[PDB]
């Protein structure tokens, strides 16, 4: 089973790089939209929207 | 034909079972685990070629 097992460690592994991704961003489930209106004070928020 | 067989046996000895693989990858899923229970989930059996 020595191969087979071979094989199974490496979709045990794209498994997991899927988890990882989940972990970081889609820790919210909520998908929200940027500020329509833009008046941030003094700040321009732009340039990482 | 020369064809692959999971065979389960009894105390006895006497086969009780069997699953021919090559016939769908259910029989290739059982095959491949080496189980007559096969539950949800997604799995490699083979890749054709």
């Amino acid at each position: 089973s020595f191969c087979t097992q071979l094989n199974r460690a490496l979709t045990g592994i794209a498994v997991e790089q899927d988890k990882n991704t989940q972990e970081v961003f889609a820790q919210v489930k909520q998908i929200y939209k940027t500020p329509p209106i833009k008046d941030f004070g003094g700040f321009n928020f732009s340039q990482i929207l | 034909q020369p064809r692959t067989f999971l065979l389960k046996y009894n105390e006895n000895g006497t086969i009780t079972d069997a699953v021919d693989c090559a016939l769908d990858p259910l029989s290739e899923t059982k095959c491949t685990l080496k189980s007559f229970t096969v539950e949800k989930g997604i799995y490699q059996t083979s890749n054709f070629r």
